[PDB]
């Protein structure tokens, strides 16, 4: 038995979010489904639970009538709805099944659902070339890349030469700026001897804004 | 704050033992069983111990649990680098009528060799300058332990405004990466002879310098 959760959500403060959790290769039986979250740089926090066959729910006191947990026995899917969202609610939300014979331990967990709560609005990135510069003169190596600036929300994907270039590629985790927008860089380590002849194109995809950008990275001139 | 108290950090030597404590009260640990979870952010938590001291199938006998009074402990013997993770205790609380978790303990396994950061600094692109912005990009990789401090300079003068630096992130090779961005106006960029990014790691500094292209 596996637990499959719904995809990432991006919400504004004051809104409500509903995350699902579907039992795959099994049913809820007489077990409970619990919801546990983890905010960035914080520990696990229990939100509440439900025993679907008996319709009994239990909620964490710190969530004062903000959380609603439901389930439908027909499709073996449980739900967690969190209302009046605040920036502090940005977290990964997990569902887990308990096991009465194991003193109600959470033995099976879903993969987690990221919920981002922000006042920012969707924005496709501005992509800028980072012209080749010397990395190791003795090694005859250069670094070139692309700056993927000011986008929202995560994620973006970066490929080089439509995926034909993978060796020496390092795409760095994004910075979250005070502006509420993200920026990242992707750098390729290449031989300096190849610079006058080899083409380097970075391909940037930002599905949330339906943005696809290509950027040729040529030697500085 | 978590109702079960755990130390925020623990450290152990490869091949040796480490103990992680969990302190509670009469309504939780005092009356109920304790469960332990291992977690690496980016993956779901994994059940390690249930019913105070029982291992689920697939959990090595190196992990053991115990409970005494209002406290519980997780012991890890023959420590392996793969044990580096966060460890959480949990118990039902009769007074709250709900589950309570400890704050978690980050376990460090002391084996790993120290590695100096590799630093790449890029100046603003002509395209970005044409868009009336100027971003300097400092990329830091392959350092261990996972902590660095970044200092930026305009010629030789320190610059604190317009600096945004990421927290270090673990790479595939178990070393760490970070990046630092300095936002300037085209005027500020063109007004100095150069800018520098200085990365300090374990007291030692690695510096890169860039300058406008005339």
């Amino acid at each position: 038995v596996q637990l499959v959760q719904s995809g990432a959500e991006v919400k504004k403060p004051g809104s409500s979010v509903k995350v699902s959790c579907k039992a795959s290769g099994g049913t809820f039986s007489n077990y409970a489904i619990n919801w546990v979250r983890q905010a960035p740089g914080q520990g696990l926090e229990w939100m509440g639970g439900i025993i679907p066959i008996f319709a009994t729910t239990n909620y964490a006191q710190k969530f004062q009538g903000r959380v609603t947990i439901t389930a439908d026995e027909s499709t073996s899917t449980a739900y967690m709805e969190l209302s009046s969202l605040r920036s502090e609610d940005t977290a990964v939300y997990f569902c887990a099944r308990d096991k009465h014979s194991w003193s109600y331990a959470f033995d099976i967990w879903g993969q987690g659902t990221m919920v981002t709560v922000s006042s920012a609005s969707t924005k496709g990135p501005s992509v800028f070339p980072l012209a080749p510069s010397s990395k190791s003169t003795s090694g005859g190596t250069a670094a070139l890349g692309c700056l993927v600036k000011d986008y929202f929300p995560e994620p973006v994907t970066v490929s080089w030469n439509s995926g034909a270039l993978t060796s020496g590629v390092h795409t760095f985790p994004a910075v979250l700026q005070s502006s509420g927008l993200y920026s990242l860089s992707s750098v390729v380590t290449v031989p300096s001897s190849s610079l006058g002849t080899q083409t380097y194109i970075c391909n940037v995809n930002h599905k949330p804004s339906n943005t696809k950008v290509d950027k040729k990275v040529e030697p500085k001139s | 704050q978590s109702v079960l108290t755990q130390p925020p950090s623990a450290s152990g030597t490869p091949g040796l033992r480490v103990t992680i404590s969990c302190s509670g009260s009469s309504s939780n640990i005092g009356s109920n069983t304790v469960n332990w979870y291992q977690h690496l952010p980016g993956t779901a938590p994994k059940l390690l111990i249930h019913s105070n001291n029982q291992r689920p199938s697939g959990v090595p006998d190196r992990f053991s649990g115990s409970k005494s009074g209002t406290s519980a402990s997780l012991a890890i013997s023959g420590l392996q680098s793969e044990d580096e993770a966060d460890y959480y205790c949990a118990a039902w609380d009769d007074s709250l009528n709900g589950w309570v978790f400890g704050g978690g303990t980050k376990l460090t396994v002391l084996g790993q060799p120290k590695a100096a950061p590799s630093v790449t600094l890029f100046p603003p692109s002509s395209e970005e300058l044409q868009a009336n912005k100027a971003t300097l990009v400092c990329l830091i990789s392959d350092f261990y332990p996972g902590a660095v401090t970044v200092a930026w300079k305009a010629d030789s003068s320190p610059v604190k405004a317009g600096v945004e630096t990421t927290t270090p992130s673990k790479q595939s090779n178990n070393k760490y990466a970070a990046s630092s961005y300095l936002s300037l106006t085209p005027e500020q960029w063109k007004s100095h002879r150069s800018y520098s990014c200085q990365v300090t790691h374990e007291g030692s500094t690695v510096e890169k310098t860039v300058a406008p292209t005339e």
